[PDB]
């Protein structure tokens, strides 16, 4: 039931995030003792949008929607580092390495290519 | 034979090519009217509809 690589090659599917079944509504206790991992953390953007520059100073500074152009190329995955219990029972996860970005050219209204660096980096 | 201001007048007992002269002016007013909206779309800026409308342009 577990897809291999030929199942996957070709239909998209390599560029989506796993998901979770709607029963895993649980909890995952945290010992404060114990050394924590991420073994791996992948993010899938669904929507990029752009705040545009209105030349007047003032105005509605919104962020509109932009159409991807670079294709299923988008998601960081494959990211690794320590989760570090803290004092007060925080979690700070400290990136250490991965796949942890993406160039993304979005295209905005009026054929405006707008290239980013999608990033997670440190 | 005609003076220039009458050359079209050979088309009056002819409705054939009256009708095809007609078609072909149609057919310029027509192209004229694609072309212009492809120069004015070429030349329109529409980021700002405030202050910057398509009658200032
Ligand atoms: C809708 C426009 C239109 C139509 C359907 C006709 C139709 C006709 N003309 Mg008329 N004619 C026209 C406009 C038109 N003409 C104009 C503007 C002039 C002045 C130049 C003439 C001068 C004229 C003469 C002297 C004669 C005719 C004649 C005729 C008949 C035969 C075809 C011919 O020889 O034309 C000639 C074709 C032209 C003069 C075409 C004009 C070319 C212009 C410059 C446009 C060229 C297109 C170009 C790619 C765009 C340049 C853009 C620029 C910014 C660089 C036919 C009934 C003949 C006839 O039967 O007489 C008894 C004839 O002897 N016409
Ligand atoms: C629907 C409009 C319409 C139509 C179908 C006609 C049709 C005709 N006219 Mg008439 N006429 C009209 C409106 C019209 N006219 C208007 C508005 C005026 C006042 C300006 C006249 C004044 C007039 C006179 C004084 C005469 C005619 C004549 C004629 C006949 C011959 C035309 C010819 O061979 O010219 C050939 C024309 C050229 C070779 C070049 C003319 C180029 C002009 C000056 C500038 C360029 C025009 C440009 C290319 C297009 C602009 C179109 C514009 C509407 C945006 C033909 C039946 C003649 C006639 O009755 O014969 C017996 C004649 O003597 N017309
Ligand atoms: C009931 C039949 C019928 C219909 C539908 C029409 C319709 C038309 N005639 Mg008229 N006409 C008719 C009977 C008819 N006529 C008869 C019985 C005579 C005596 C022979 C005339 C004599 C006559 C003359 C002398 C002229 C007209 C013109 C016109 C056209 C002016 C509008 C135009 O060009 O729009 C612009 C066009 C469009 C937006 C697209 C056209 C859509 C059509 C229907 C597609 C044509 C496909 C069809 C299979 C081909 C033949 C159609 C024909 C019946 C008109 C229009 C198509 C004028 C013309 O031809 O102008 C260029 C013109 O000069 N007619
Ligand atoms: C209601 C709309 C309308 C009407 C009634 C007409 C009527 C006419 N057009 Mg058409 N035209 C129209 C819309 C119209 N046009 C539109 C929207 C376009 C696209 C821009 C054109 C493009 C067009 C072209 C390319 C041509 C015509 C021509 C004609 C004339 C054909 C009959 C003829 O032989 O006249 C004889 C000519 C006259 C009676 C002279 C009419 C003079 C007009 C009214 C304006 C005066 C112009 C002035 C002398 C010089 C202007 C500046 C110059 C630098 C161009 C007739 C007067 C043709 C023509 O004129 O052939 C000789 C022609 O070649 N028209
Ligand atoms: C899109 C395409 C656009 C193309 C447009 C082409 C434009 C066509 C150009 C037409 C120009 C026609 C001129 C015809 C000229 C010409 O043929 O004239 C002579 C002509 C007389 O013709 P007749 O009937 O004698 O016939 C002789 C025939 O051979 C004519 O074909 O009269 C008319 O044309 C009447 C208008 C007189 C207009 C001319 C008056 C001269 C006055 C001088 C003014 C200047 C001095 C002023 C100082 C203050
Ligand atoms: C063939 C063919 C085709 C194509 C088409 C085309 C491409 C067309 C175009 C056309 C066009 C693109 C046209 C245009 C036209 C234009 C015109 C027609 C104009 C005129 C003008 C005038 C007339 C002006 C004058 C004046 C001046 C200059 C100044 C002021 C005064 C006045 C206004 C008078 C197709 C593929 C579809 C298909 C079938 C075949
Ligand atoms: C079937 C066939 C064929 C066909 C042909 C055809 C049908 C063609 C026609 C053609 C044509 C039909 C052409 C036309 C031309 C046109 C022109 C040349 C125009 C011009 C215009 C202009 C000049 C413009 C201007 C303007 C305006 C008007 C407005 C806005 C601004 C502007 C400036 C843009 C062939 C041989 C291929 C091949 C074989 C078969």
């Amino acid at each position: 039931q577990t897809l291999t690589y030929d199942d996957i090659v070709g239909t998209g599917l390599a560029n989506k995030c796993p998901t979770l079944d709607d029963t895993a509504r649980g909890a995952y206790p945290i010992d404060s003792s114990q050394t924590y991992r991420i073994a791996r953390l992948c993010l899938q953007p669904t929507t990029f949008l752009v705040k545009e520059e209105p030349k007047n100073k003032r105005q509605e500074a919104e962020f509109v929607p932009t159409k991807l152009v670079t294709r299923e190329t988008t998601s960081l995955d494959q990211i690794q580092g320590e989760l570090k219990v803290n004092s007060d029972g925080s979690l700070t996860f400290v990136e250490e390495d991965g796949i942890d970005f993406q160039p993304v050219t979005v295209q905005m209204a009026g054929g405006e290519r707008i290239p980013l660096l999608f990033t997670v980096k440190n | 034979g005609l003076p220039w201001y009458r050359v079209h007048t050979v088309l009056i007992n002819d409705p054939g090519r009256l009708i095809a002269a007609h078609l072909m002016h149609t057919a310029l007013v027509a192209g004229w009217a694609g072309s212009m909206a492809l120069y004015e779309l070429a030349t329109f800026d529409p980021s700002d509809p405030v202050l910057n409308p398509m009658w200032r342009q």
